[PDB]
């Protein structure tokens, strides 16, 4: 058995990134903040 | 207690070394994770502490500090602020290759251990930070949590708790300091990598103000199964304090330049000859040897034929056992252009917050690149053991000793060589 | 005139007579006749800084660029 | 190395830069993953959008992302100069690395930088007079177990050699992707030797646990 | 003279070459050297006599 | 009750908590050679010329931002200590230019003072001394920045009491031009006070920058004039 | 090594070797020299004014 399963990464353009952070950006805490917009 | 062990195989910590079975959440199902988790993770995190604290975890990425104790620093009781956990996966260190292999195989194992990680410490969120070289691997990794949320499987109620718990990765862009452990927390911040102070401790203020934690891709990784798996069967290999496994990776001038699992104890000539090939051009041709990494002296041929593989040994070589660059040098090659252009490396790769690294590193560069041409006089190379001595506990990070340890192990061991290079110089010149 | 130099007719100008305490400072002051004009000793006032406090999670007080 | 402006249009704000607003929902995706109250910590992710959708990344880059995220701009300078992703001066369109530091040139990185040199004609550090064929040697890339390493756009090559570099050069001629894995057999990160690691296939859920 | 760069001038090549060689010569021959405080007498022979510095 | 107890050279004394080493030291009448630190400003360990050798201790600490913790004792000038603040000058003396005449703190600049009372005399380091091109700040402020030891005084000066960040770092290791990268003169009020809070000679008044020196002016009390705070 | 003429030089081809760095005023222990300096428009530093009093002059 010397057969590579990978190779599903070889067809990766520039955006696939940033396009799975999209898609995979929901269902998710709300980010708890505090207080003020910015540090300023 | 034994003649220091030696791996047997399926006691392994993972499999799939290279290209082998699977890359699924059904794969990871197969080779045995999200197995047992539920209640693994709802019995109690003094248990998980204690088991963890129990096995006697060595730290990795160039630290060597007993993992259990820092864990055991982050049970501090929760306050209004949350509490996170960062999962180092940089590789500087020239020879690591190290968790690069793990985070293409397996990321299921890693989403395993920073769920234990967080359900251990009272932590909220687990951030990736990976090398922004590192591409191809965190798009995989980006596919893994893919299939790790797709399945239902963390976020909120992880398998059936009453838990939430994120995991995100941040890709690096290029530095050695980012790999550190608190630049790496103000690049997360946005800042540029320039680290902190030791006396804030990051348990006590980090990411913005989160008490949170850093820990090596491998130590969390092997954490879980140290929860599913038994007490100290993970330190039954090896020595008695420092007791586990490693990647034990011999790039350099060697037959079959590679990676392997093994225990916390092997003899070098044994791990040399047996287990990845072997020198070229037998056991005598080879000048060096330098173990533990990039931050770590060199070992010359009389030293290493005894010189086992563990953390106290090569400490009483004086030598400190970093990670993964465990190779060779042949006596055909300068060994004197390879640590002037390690000290390059260094320069290359420093931020400039402490005076005395970015002046040493400097002197440093320019010397060596004098002693390649061979140009001074003995008292200059003195005056490098000076400088060498002078740099050491005087800096922020620990990349300025990293930066003065070869210097040290060079005048330790090959003093004549290059007193007799600086004399071929002579001749040369006059 | 002839050079650009600075002249004076003042023999006290240039003295300065370094003492110890405010009391004998006032007491010769008073003793050799002259008249004298007393200012007041200010300390730096203590503070309280910390690198914890450079590094808050909340409050405003943030570097933002070390 | 040149860290201060020096106008020169085809900079010189403004020069034209604007993004897909497709790509400003990236952004609004990229500040959701990060906490509110300290928006500015997303400076290197959206600075590498900004680098990936325009390939050498302008001042006008730099000042459309601080208009965006309302930092004040001297931040965006200090992490656009600090690190080693953001190629300020012009490029090409391929950017080529040939990684090197002490395994490597111990592996003789340099008769690679020779062939790169008498086949692609320009020297290292230098550009070409013409696009796609910057050049550059760099520190350590973590692949040490391999020759030499050769990055391109995103994109890893392993285990070269001369004639390979030939054969990696005509494909940048031919302009087609070539596969990222190592040349020169030995598909992975492998011992090229014969498997002296595990030979069985795992059980996995079956062998020894311990009361879970 | 003595090998002492805080008390005694260096001399001028040096100081045209190193760094601290300058900054000792500009700080020596504006400000001097700083002397511990106290009080010494001492005497040698003149011709005339005790030749006695306080 | 809000006391906590130093050994500062043996000598003890109560320190209230949350204070580090350098306020407790001038309480009890020490100095420490810095740079970087300012009692106006953020600390930012970044000087290390403030060490101090701490007992049962196998490192040597910086004195600005470690919390006094309950019973030290503080060697301030033991053995190692000084051996550091010899190591830590001399590596400060290498990339700084030979301009001690044409500077214009001649009398008034701190290295050449701390070289004196802290430093070595024999020097090292036969060839190398990077030169950075100056940049020009505005019309009101002189600026070499090869005298700059990147100290990193006046960013967090700007960035706390200016508000304007316009001073950043740019670059790494021996290459850290501190300074404004788009060429915009930093102007605004009081930018007057920052030729005084560049501890060398490397940010410097325009009107006056070749017409004294400080030993021949003699100081005089005053009082503000044209404001109505004097 | 006489000490006469207290004389100025100059550069090979060159402007005047004088800095105005007042080290001389600052050591002159009869106070003889008299320096007031001022650079000109090409930003070099020069002076204005430089004097010897050959009578308090102490050679
Ligand atoms: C100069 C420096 C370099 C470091 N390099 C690495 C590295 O390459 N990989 C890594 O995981 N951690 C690195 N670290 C961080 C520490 O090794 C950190 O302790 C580790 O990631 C987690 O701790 P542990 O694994 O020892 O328990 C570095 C730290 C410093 C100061
Ligand atoms: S030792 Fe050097 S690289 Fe490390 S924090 Fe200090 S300045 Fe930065
Ligand atoms: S310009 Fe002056 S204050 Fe600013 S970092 Fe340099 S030496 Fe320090
Ligand atoms: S800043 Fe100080 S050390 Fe530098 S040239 Fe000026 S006086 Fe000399
Ligand atoms: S002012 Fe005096 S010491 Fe200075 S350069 Fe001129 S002549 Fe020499
Ligand atoms: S040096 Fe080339 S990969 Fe590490
Ligand atoms: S004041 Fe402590 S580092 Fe400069």
């Amino acid at each position: 058995n010397t057969t590579y399963k990978n190779l599903q990464h070889h067809d990766y353009s520039t955006y696939t990134f940033l396009d799975l952070n999209l898609d995979l950006s929901k269902f998710r805490m709300p980010q708890p903040s505090s207080g003020r917009e910015s540090p300023r | 207690k034994t003649s220091f062990g030696s791996l047997k195989d399926e006691d392994r910590i993972f499999t799939n070394l290279y290209g082998r079975h699977d890359w699924r959440l059904k794969g990871a199902q197969s080779r045995g994770d999200w197995y047992k988790t539920k209640e693994i993770l709802l019995k109690g995190p003094d248990w998980i502490l204690g088991e963890v604290k129990t096995s006697g975890l060595r730290g990795r990425g160039g630290a060597g500090f007993p993992t259990g104790l820092k864990w055991s620093f982050m049970n501090k009781p929760s306050d209004g602020r949350p509490k996170y956990l960062v999962v180092n996966a940089d590789e500087g260190e020239p020879g690591t290759c190290k968790d690069r292999e793990i985070i293409r195989h397996d990321p299921h194992k890693l989403v395993e251990g920073c769920l234990v990680g967080g359900r251990a410490m009272g932590a909220r969120a687990a951030y990736i930070y990976i090398r922004g070289e590192f591409y191809n691997e965190a798009s995989n990794l980006q596919v893994a949590i893919r299939e790790a949320y797709e399945a239902g499987l963390i976020g909120k109620n992880a398998c059936g708790s009453g838990y939430d718990f994120d995991v995100f990765v941040v890709r690096g862009a290029g530095a050695y300091i980012c790999g550190e452990e608190t630049a790496l927390i103000e690049s997360i911040e946005g800042k540029q990598g320039k680290p902190r102070l030791k006396p804030p401790f990051p348990a006590d203020v980090g990411v913005f103000g989160c008490p949170t934690t850093v820990a090596n891709v491998e130590t969390v990784a092997v954490s879980p199964t140290i929860c599913r798996r038994g007490g100290a069967w993970f330190a039954s290999f090896g020595r008695e304090r420092n007791s586990g496994t490693k990647l034990f990776n011999i790039s350099g001038h060697v037959n079959n330049p590679c990676t392997v699992e093994e225990e916390m104890s092997v003899p070098l000539k044994e791990l040399i000859e047996k287990h990845a090939g072997g020198v070229t051009g037998g056991w005598d041709n080879l000048l060096a040897v330098i173990p533990g990494g990039s931050s770590t002296p060199l070992i010359p041929k009389s030293v290493c034929e005894t010189v086992l593989m563990d953390f106290d040994a090569l400490i009483q070589a004086q030598t400190g056992l970093g990670t993964a660059a465990v190779i060779v040098m042949d006596r055909s090659t300068d060994i004197v252009k390879a640590i002037a252009r390690l000290i390059e490396f260094y320069k290359h790769e420093s931020c400039g917050q402490c005076t005395p690294c970015r002046e040493g590193v400097d002197w440093m560069n320019k010397v060596m690149a004098r002693f390649v041409r061979g140009d001074a006089r003995p008292a200059e190379i003195d005056s490098l053991w000076e400088i060498s001595k002078q740099i050491e506990g005087h800096t922020i990070c620990a990349l300025g000793d990293g930066a003065a340890w070869p210097v040290q192990g060079l005048i330790r061991h090959f003093r004549p060589e290059l007193e007799e290079r600086m004399q071929r110089f002579a001749q040369q010149h006059q | 005139p002839l050079m650009g130099w600075a002249s004076t007719a003042d023999p006290l100008s240039n003295l300065v007579l370094t003492f110890s305490t405010k009391e004998d400072a006032i007491a010769f002051a008073e003793k050799n006749g002259w008249s004298y004009d007393v200012e007041e000793r200010k300390v730096p006032k203590p503070k309280s800084k910390s690198y914890g406090a450079n590094f808050s999670w909340n409050k405003r007080t943030r570097v933002s660029t070390k | 190395a040149l860290f201060v402006h020096r106008d020169t249009p085809k900079n010189n704000p403004e020069t034209p830069f604007d993004f897909t607003p497709e790509n400003y929902k990236r952004i609004e995706a990229i500040v959701k993953n990060y906490p509110e109250g300290h928006k500015a910590a997303a400076v290197l992710p959206v600075l590498d959008l900004a680098q990936r959708q325009n390939g050498w990344l302008p001042i006008s880059a730099m000042n459309k992302v601080a208009e965006i995220l309302q930092v004040p701009p001297m931040r965006v300078y200090e992490v656009a100069t600090f690190y080693t992703m953001y190629n300020r001066k012009p490029v090409g369109k391929y950017h080529i690395q040939v990684c090197t530091t002490t395994p490597c040139m111990l592996r003789n990185s340099d008769s690679i930088l020779e062939a790169i040199q008498k086949k692609l004609g320009i020297k290292v550090g230098e550009t070409t007079p013409d696009k796609l064929f910057t050049l550059i040697e760099v520190e350590c890339l973590g692949a040490c177990v391999n020759a030499p390493m050769v990055q391109i756009n995103d994109n890893y090559y392993e285990d070269l050699t001369p004639k390979d570099i030939e054969e990696i050069i005509d494909e940048l001629k031919a302009g087609k992707i070539p596969k990222p894995g190592p040349r020169s057999g030995r598909f992975s990160c492998e011992p090229a030797g014969g498997l002296t690691s595990l030979t069985e296939p795992p059980k996995g859920p079956g062998f020894g646990v311990q009361a879970g | 003279k003595v090998d002492d760069a805080k008390v005694s001038p260096p001399k001028r090549a040096e100081m045209k070459t190193s760094m601290e060689s300058l900054i000792h010569h500009f700080k020596l021959y504006t400000e001097g050297y700083q002397v511990p405080p106290g009080a010494t007498y001492t005497a040698i022979e003149a011709p005339k006599g005790e030749f006695g510095v306080y | 009750s809000n006391l906590i107890e130093v050994f500062v050279d043996g000598q003890s004394v109560m320190v209230e908590p949350g204070t580090t080493v350098l306020q407790a030291c001038e309480k009890v009448g020490m100095q420490i050679p810095r740079f970087c630190y300012h009692e106006r400003l953020s600390v930012a360990g970044n000087c290390r010329m403030c060490l101090v050798e701490i007992e049962k201790a196998p490192k040597v600490v910086a004195a600005c931002a470690m919390p006094v913790m309950k019973g030290w004792n503080i060697l301030t000038n033991s053995e190692k200590t000084k051996k550091a603040r010899e190591g830590v000058m001399e590596f400060l003396l290498a990339n700084h230019p030979l301009d001690c005449p044409i500077c214009d703190q001649g009398g008034e600049c701190d290295l050449q003072d701390q070289s004196m009372m802290f430093g070595s005399d024999r020097s090292r380091f036969l060839e190398g001394k990077r030169a950075v091109e100056d940049k020009n700040i505005g019309p009101l402020v002189k600026t070499i920045m090869t005298r700059c030891i990147q100290c990193t005084r006046c960013i967090r000066f700007a960035s706390e009491i200016a508000g304007v960040d316009d001073l950043g770092t740019t670059g790494r290791g021996n290459d850290m031009q501190v300074g404004t990268y788009i060429e915009k003169m930093f102007m605004s009020e009081l930018s007057g006070n920052i030729i005084d809070i560049c501890p060398v000679g490397a940010l410097t008044s325009k009107p006056y920058a070749f017409t004294a020196r400080p030993w021949e002016t003699r100081k005089t009390e005053s009082i503000d004039v044209m404001d109505a705070v004097g | 090594r006489f000490r006469g003429e207290h004389a100025l030089r100059r550069y090979p081809s060159g402007e005047e070797r004088c800095i105005a760095c007042k080290l001389c005023e600052a050591v002159c222990p009869a106070q003889a020299i008299t320096i007031e300096a001022e650079p000109r428009a090409d930003g070099s530093r020069r002076t204005t004014r430089y004097d010897i009093d050959m009578t308090k002059c102490i050679y």
